């Protein structure tokens, strides 16, 4: 017999499929205990999920103290030479 | 043309590397063949060709 949580049935549920996806753009860094709760390590086999922070869109979004022209907001991997 | 390449692995966020198609010639100088013959005409009367 099979649980939800089961590790046979992990890639059957939904949520784990939307979850790591969740996990993939929360993240800044590889490190799993800086950023996520240890039941969602577990629950979520954040261990197998390439997590490093390059889906993170804040990772390429501008933010600087003072904009004088704009360019705050702005997502450099949508540019004309990206 | 230059020769067919492939496109770079990039890492997310990075700028695009440019590789143009480049361009060079090979000339032709067509040289002038020449061939040439006389005959007299006492030998054009008197052949039977
Ligand atoms: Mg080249």
């Amino acid at each position: 017999m099979q649980l939800r949580r089961s590790p046979g049935m992990r890639p059957m549920d939904r949520d784990w499929h939307q979850e790591r996806a969740r996990a993939r753009e929360q993240a800044y860094s590889s490190d799993l205990t800086s950023q996520f709760s240890e039941s969602e390590i577990v629950k979520y086999e954040l261990d197998t999920a390439q997590i490093d922070g390059s889906d993170n869109p804040r990772t390429y979004i501008w933010n600087r103290t003072i904009d004088l022209f704009g360019m705050n907001g702005t997502d450099v991997r949508e540019l004309r030479n990206r | 043309a230059s020769d067919e390449e492939f496109a770079r692995p990039t890492g997310q966020g990075a700028e695009i590397r440019d590789d143009g198609e480049t361009y060079t010639t090979v000339a032709w100088n067509a040289t002038k063949l020449t061939e040439g013959s006389r005959v007299t005409d006492e030998m054009r009367d008197q052949a039977m060709v």
